[PDB]
């Protein structure tokens, strides 16, 4: 009737700020020009994730950011490593090709258009498909470690206070 | 290595499952091995610990047995007793879909099982169809506890299958009960429909549908549960009219729900409305065709010094 | 974006139409009670290739059907072989279990209806499906070879004859 | 002793396309290789006879200029013209909705290679979204013309379509060239809507909707392409558009084809709307990957007399 896929468990660390970690206020701010971040936010105001979110939690997400200069033909992701970055569409065009059953197929080139990523942010998965760069470009490099700890724990300060 | 093994139960990302039969008396039990790899690779100390503690000093109907557990230099098996029978959703997928009283039963056995976890502070956390055992008595039981929690008290945990989340969890929320109401709320449905629930080759779609609460009428759905479906969606719960902190005051006072006679259910009595059809010692029949994987047992020591609590 | 599909090629047995030379009427001879053709033939009422054909080739079919006897725990039919054989469960009730990532998943049974392997009729394929004895039993079919060759000789029947 | 592969293209239930080079002059071509172990199983030699005379069968810019074949002990090679660009099934998934000018162009391109078949009586009997090939020059190729036949009688072969075939040849029945606009018009509603056309997996499913005449018309179609989906919906299509005396007159006169001009197309003088990037030769990154699957078979002669023609 149906191929029935499975249906396999999405824990991850359970993050408990609360008595974790000693150091506190590690927010490691990485300014950056103006145009940029205008241009970024015209594409991080429209996420699931930032479409209810405070203003403060956005600029902080704006503000922290690392860049990396990738060239022309650069493995750096590959599918079977497991997954924590969240790579966002600068510029530049990137292939996604994801080798599905071991075959790899172009799922769909990304050009200074639309969001990708995300979905590793929203537990722990393997890297979802190979990105290759067709030209040389500037990449976002946000780690999966940095935006759950500030996330939660504005929330917590917020119903601990408020 | 006390147990000699006959043929592999299942195998999945909770991990790898066999038949065993006792040395000491002669009878057919389950041994589900932990295995270490997964847990290490994707950090899962915390859970096994948990359910350590709650089984630890919990016992109700609705449990399996803790009887002989077995730690090794690299390697854990637990040892559980064996319920022949095999899991409902096998039967739900042959036939089709069930009546109104299996799901009347159904509710009122997830309303119990509720009620004691909440009895002693506890949380299933994840819920699945492939959890559930039939015997021939009628006494069902439920497997895989991994996913619970000693307190509830106020955490962020994220863990479950992306078929039963709500937005409480997508941005954790604390969500108390709602992860165990609201996902509820759309498991009647896989057992009232002709199709699955959720039916999208995107994992987008599944999210969008999960945030816009609004169940689909089906084209064959009666009449009475249609409002109650209507309205098991919500954001928050107070304004839920059913969903008083006793539990029993609201679900026997429903339409439907109404001779829900919970007096004879919680003591074990009723014979279940299908009762599977025996042959002999562990039967096949009900289960499927699945195939045994590669065994290996242990060499040397590589993190014995994990589980450090017995 | 979407789970996608493969793409493989179909194949279907052939015929040569130039050779008109073929049985008499039919090989397999076995006719049963009035009882029993009167619930082979309300069963087959419901198939979609029943819908067209006329009173003549269901009796030819009525005549030339073979039944075969089923004990209790036997096996011939099995996956990933080459499916030359199709019968019809006239009685009981039999679980079928299909392949699912090597796993092999049940989809369910019948009880005086259905028909276990009715696309293998349609095209050559491989075993798409596993079934299992429960109890002795009859049941009412034709090969592949036989049917189509029985086909195209009513095709080629009607096409030349008028 | 010619031609050198380099690496795979793609291997599917016929044949496998790789990448050859030439050792004379040096240049990157595609080449087909097929194996007689399944063909032998299968007794397909009538579809295999069609080609050898495909070969010279081509006078038309459309009709690729097959090259020499060559027979083995049990492999036989067929080389064919390279395309640096892809296919047109990868770029609909990637995009999944393509504009008027674009429509229009691949309609027309359509129509004007159905109307090249027609011309020479060919049938065309193969067609799936993989027989479309977008070359660097801006164009559109077919492959795979071995199901190409023309018998004076009728035929049974059923091998091409099996998804997308009409409910007339389902139940093992006659057929025209006329069929294959059905099974192609189908696949206008992937370049319509977004989604695929059957939202199932089972056949029965398939079956079933395709013989239910009833297709789906959301708030993304054209004027005049819901008129003509409209006008086909019965299940015994006997008022087709193409069975006609030329065939070339309801289709081109139609509100869709409001301005056309073959001829411009006839001498093959106009850019196409966006060609694929040519980053050199060996460009294979628009293509989809595949595993490295060199020739084990050992050298032994296997019926040569089945395969003396060629």
């Amino acid at each position: 009737i149906n191929r029935f896929t499975r249906r396999a468990s999405v824990c991850a660390e359970a993050y408990n700020p609360d008595e974790e970690e000693d150091d506190a206020e590690s927010r490691i701010i990485h300014p950056k020009t103006d145009d940029q971040r205008n241009r970024l936010q015209e594409a991080c105001k429209d996420i699931l994730l930032f479409k209810n979110l405070d203003p403060e939690q956005m600029s902080q997400v704006l503000d922290a950011m690392f860049e990396k200069l990738v060239k022309e033909g650069e493995h750096v992701i590959d599918q079977g490593d497991d997954g924590d970055n969240f790579y966002v569409i600068d510029r530049g065009t990137f292939d996604i090709y994801v080798k599905c059953d071991g075959v790899g197929r172009c799922v769909g080139n990304y050009d200074n258009r639309g969001s990708f990523g995300e979905l590793a942010l929203m537990y722990n998965t393997p890297r979802a498909a190979t990105i290759t760069a067709t030209s040389p470009g500037a990449l976002w490099g946000l780690d999966r470690v940095t935006f759950r700890r500030i996330i939660v724990k504005n929330n917590a300060k917020k119903r601990k206070m408020y | 290595d006390q147990f000699e093994r006959i043929k592999t139960l299942g195998t999945g990302s909770f991990g790898r499952v066999m038949l065993v039969k006792h040395k000491e008396t002669g009878n057919h039990y389950a041994m589900k091995i932990l295995d270490k790899q997964k847990v290490v690779k994707l950090k899962q100390i915390e859970h096994t610990l948990n359910e350590k503690r709650i089984l630890q000093a919990v016992n109700f109907p609705f449990l399996v047995k803790l009887e002989f557990s077995f730690k090794d230099n690299s390697n854990l098996y637990m040892v559980m007793e064996y319920v022949p029978g095999g899991e409902m959703f096998s039967h739900l997928r042959r036939i089709g879909r069930f009546s109104e009283p299996h799901a009347r039963f159904y509710a009122a056995q997830i309303v119990l099982t509720f009620e004691y976890l909440h009895s002693l502070d506890l949380i299933y956390r994840d819920l699945k169809p492939e959890n559930l055992l039939i015997d021939q008595q009628g006494y069902i039981q439920v497997t895989d506890f991994g996913f619970a929690k000693r307190v509830k008290g106020r955490t962020w945990t994220l863990c479950g299958t992306p078929e039963y989340l709500a937005p409480e969890i997508i941005l954790s929320k604390g969500y108390n009960k709602g992860v165990d109401w609201w996902a509820l709320g759309v498991l009647i449905y896989e057992m009232a429909a002709g199709y699955p629930p959720f039916f999208a080759d995107q994992p987008i779609q599944i999210y969008e549908k999960i945030v816009s609460g609004k169940v689909r009428f089906p084209s064959h759905f009666s009449s009475d549960l249609k409002d109650l479906l209507r309205n098991l969606l919500q954001v928050d719960l107070t304004k839920r009219f059913g969903n008083l902190k006793n539990g029993v005051n609201d679900i026997k006072n429903h339409k439907w729900f109404a001779t829900t006679d919970w007096i004879a259910i919680y003591q074990r009595k009723v014979e279940a409305p299908f009762i599977p059809k025996f042959k002999g010692p562990g039967d096949t029949s009900n289960f499927d065709d699945y195939e045994e994987e590669e065994i290996r047992v242990s060499i040397n020591e590589k993190c014995g010094k994990e589980f450090s609590e017995f």
